[PDB]
């Protein structure tokens, strides 16, 4: 029963990262967009 | 005649606009002393 | 990487600097009390900072009878310490590493209650700052984590503009599983930094939005909200008049009740101050006045102090 | 009447209004009253220095 | 037994390891007697 | 008849005044109140006087939230009406036939409980004061008196002392027998009006004792004693700081709370004023703050405030 | 109604009286909106 | 019953008056005083 | 030890005194600030 | 022991003498204080007049 918490935990956890992940790199892609602009 | 959730979270949202209207405008340049 | 530094991006405030020009300079929740206080701090050194206060209340429910404390702040090294009646001892300690990266250690005790303490780490690099918390962190015979965990970090994606998350874990005894949440913040500060914009998505569904303006060199306006099935919601306006003899804050709230908090510097050691609040909705006052009398522990600086 | 809950009514509002009014303002007349003393002694004090 | 012992001490003795640092940081080092006391009379 | 005139007596205050320098002139009881409380009083004439005022309060129990009154006075004539929310109308009027003898009339009501009114009638002559007080006047079908009548009499025995003493008769409903009570009334002045002592023994058996003395030209001070089987008694110590921009009165009572009442006047129309109260034996505080506002009502007056 | 009549002006007209001999021994003579404003604006 | 309670009131009374008068009179009986010593 | 209607009668009495003796003493009469 | 019996009771005491001290002094400070103000502001007044 707990256990699908604990993975549910654990998605959410990597799902954090990933987006991190993006906004770590975001400034990249604005820059390529002002540079498309 | 809602009286829901909705209806309240409207009113806020009105409230915000309505004062970030205000401070923006001229308004509160006015309102405020020259000294 | 050398794309990053062609980008000139600057640095964004901390997260509990998100929204402290509002919250804490403009609102008056923070400096808000009840009933009467006096506070009898001197200090003893400058250079580096040393400096004692005595604190009596009455009539205030957060505030108690006596409180002593001392505080210690040299270049790097920040000590800090409370005692107060029932003999309840909190003590503060922040070390810095380096001007970006900085250890914090938090502890209280309410001699009855078990001993809270909050470990605190923080690094702000020139593009991005990110820090830690943890709140009785403790481990389980498996060697699991258990306490309150949160790490935040915020981003800056351009020179106006900085987004950022918060996630946090929560482990209460290691047999109930340990929730998590992940918030959302967002802060755009203007060209000409002559308005701030500040909004936050909570996990738990609260949406917090906030708007300041520095009308003049002396006035500042802003406007808080917040909004958590069951839904409620609070608008709070505000304003904070600052000038060189007493400084004013009066807030609307949009359930009906207005507030003011006036600091009046008397003598340039001596300041008094009082605050008000009415509520029309349920139609009862709350005052409170004080005193704050701030002097000196060396005769030198009662010259400095005096002019 | 209608007449008597408009007249209640009225008076409320404006009694709530007023002393929002007044409470809101009074601290601010006098702390700004007396910015505006302290800043006119000290121009005087400029002008005979001077 | 450690933990035990340190309870009480250290509950006591945070206030003044501070004001003993901050009094031996201090260029005129004053008594005790000022230390506590919020009186300006140095 | 012409020793009496060769003794060279003068004229004491009447039984009310007897309490004036210590009751009312020093001590904050009066004056005190608690919550805010904001007062709007202009006048139109002055000569004969007239006057409006508004009051408005929160946070006080004896105080309404919003009452408006009216004054007018003549060279020989005092008329005041009163009205408060909840509509209850009062009315004072004071006749005065010569400069000695006065007759006077107060009336309340109460809308939902039975209006009350008492009439007093005050005799000043050479070397004596008498006068006599009806509550609620009414007679019973056999012509009998039925209510509460006080009636005192004050005759000074020597230029610096007088006596006298005061008779109330209560006669409830006429069923049951009216009660009647004496008592006793001492007052001593000094040679160079330094100190007045004031000493009653009440029909309860109540003794109050009370000295007051002047000490320079800005300030004074007063004690009062008073006592009450069941025996209970109290003392009070106050004194009083009059200036031209401030008044002050502070006291300390034998139950063991302090308290002080700080009236300043901040501008010539405006006049803020704090009362505060603290009670050592429950360690309670009581705060008020308020302002009053003077102003005309013709230009000749407005011109004439600002000098 | 005579009797309730007169209870009735005995309350609302008790202020009023007050009111009218201030206002016939003034000099000035405001206009009724003046008399029962607290603004100074004469 | 109350006869005895009206009595009372009215000897209270009685001796109100009586003590009025002679306070009324004191004033003399004082200067007599003073002159004879 | 008597903890009777005597007793506190006796406590105020002896305050009321030393009250009265207080304030006819010239320490009270410097209490009064010169100005 | 009778030795925390004698400092709780001291401290309790230094409390409430301390709050009533300042409670009675601080009006009277800044009231005299304002007062001693005007009056000097008077003098400089009457020295420069004359
Ligand atoms: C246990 C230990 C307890 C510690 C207790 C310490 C008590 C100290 C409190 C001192 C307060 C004294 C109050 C006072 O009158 O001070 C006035 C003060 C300063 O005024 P100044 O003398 O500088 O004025 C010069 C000309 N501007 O002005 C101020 O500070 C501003 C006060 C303004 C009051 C306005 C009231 C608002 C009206 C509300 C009306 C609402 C009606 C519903």
């Amino acid at each position: 029963e707990k256990r699908a918490h604990q993975e549910q935990t654990e998605k959410t956890l990597k799902q954090a990262a990933y987006v991190a992940a993006f906004l770590w790199v975001s400034p990249m892609i604005w820059h390529l967009v002002k540079k498309q602009w | 005649f809602k009286e829901s959730p909705l209806y309240t979270i409207a009113l806020n949202g009105a409230f915000f606009v309505a004062g970030v209207a205000f401070i923006q405008s001229p308004l509160m340049d006015m309102l405020a002393p020259q000294l | 990487h050398s794309h990053r530094q062609s980008l000139e991006l600057v640095n964004p405030g901390t997260v509990e600097n998100l929204n402290k020009e509002v919250s804490r300079d403009v609102f008056l929740s923070q400096y808000f009390f009840t009933g009467l206080r006096a506070d009898l701090n001197k200090a003893f050194s400058m250079n580096p900072a040393f400096q004692t206060s005595h604190t009596f209340s009455i009539g205030s429910q957060a505030l108690p009878k006596y409180a002593f404390s001392a505080l210690f702040a040299n270049d790097n090294l920040f000590a800090q310490g409370n005692i107060d009646n029932d003999l309840s001892v909190s003590g503060r300690l922040n070390y810095g590493w380096d001007k970006k990266n900085i250890s914090k250690v938090n502890l209280q005790i309410s001699d009855g209650q078990p001993t809270m303490c909050q470990l605190e780490q923080d690094y702000q690099a020139s593009d991005f700052s990110v820090n830690v918390k943890t709140l009785n962190p403790s481990f389980s015979e498996k060697g699991e984590f258990t306490g309150v965990a949160v790490a935040s970090f915020l981003q800056s994606v351009t020179p106006q503009l900085a987004l950022g998350l918060e996630t946090l874990y929560s482990r209460t005894d290691g047999s109930a599983p340990g929730d998590a949440g992940v918030s959302y913040l967002t802060r755009y500060v203007s060209k000409k930094q002559d308005w701030i914009f500040s909004g936050q998505l909570q996990a738990n569904g609260a949406l917090i939005a906030s708007l300041w303006r520095k009308v003049a060199q002396n006035v500042e306006a802003g406007i808080e909200t917040t909004l958590q099935p069951t839904v409620e919601g609070s608008t709070t306006i505000g304003a904070k008049y600052e000038y060189r003899q007493s400084v004013y804050r009066g807030t609307l709230d949009s359930n009906g009740k207005v507030a003011c908090f006036l600091e009046r510097k008397v003598l340039p050691t001596l300041s008094v101050l009082f605050c008000g609040e009415i509520d029309h909705f349920k139609n009862d006052t709350k005052i409170g006045c004080g005193l704050q009398f701030e002097t000196a522990g060396n005769q030198e600086l009662l010259m400095l102090q005096q002019g | 009447s209608f007449v008597r809950n408009a007249f209640t009514k009225s008076g409320n509002l404006a009694w709530t209004l007023t002393t929002t009014a007044l409470l809101l303002g009074v601290p601010l007349s006098l702390s700004i009253l007396a910015e505006q003393q302290l800043i006119e002694m000290e121009k005087t004090f400029d002008l005979q220095s001077d | 037994k450690i933990l035990t012992l340190t309870h009480n001490v250290a509950h006591y003795g945070w206030i003044p390891f501070v004001l003993y640092l901050g009094w031996a940081h201090t260029s005129n080092r004053p008594n005790f007697l000022n230390l506590l006391s919020p009186l300006p009379s140095v």
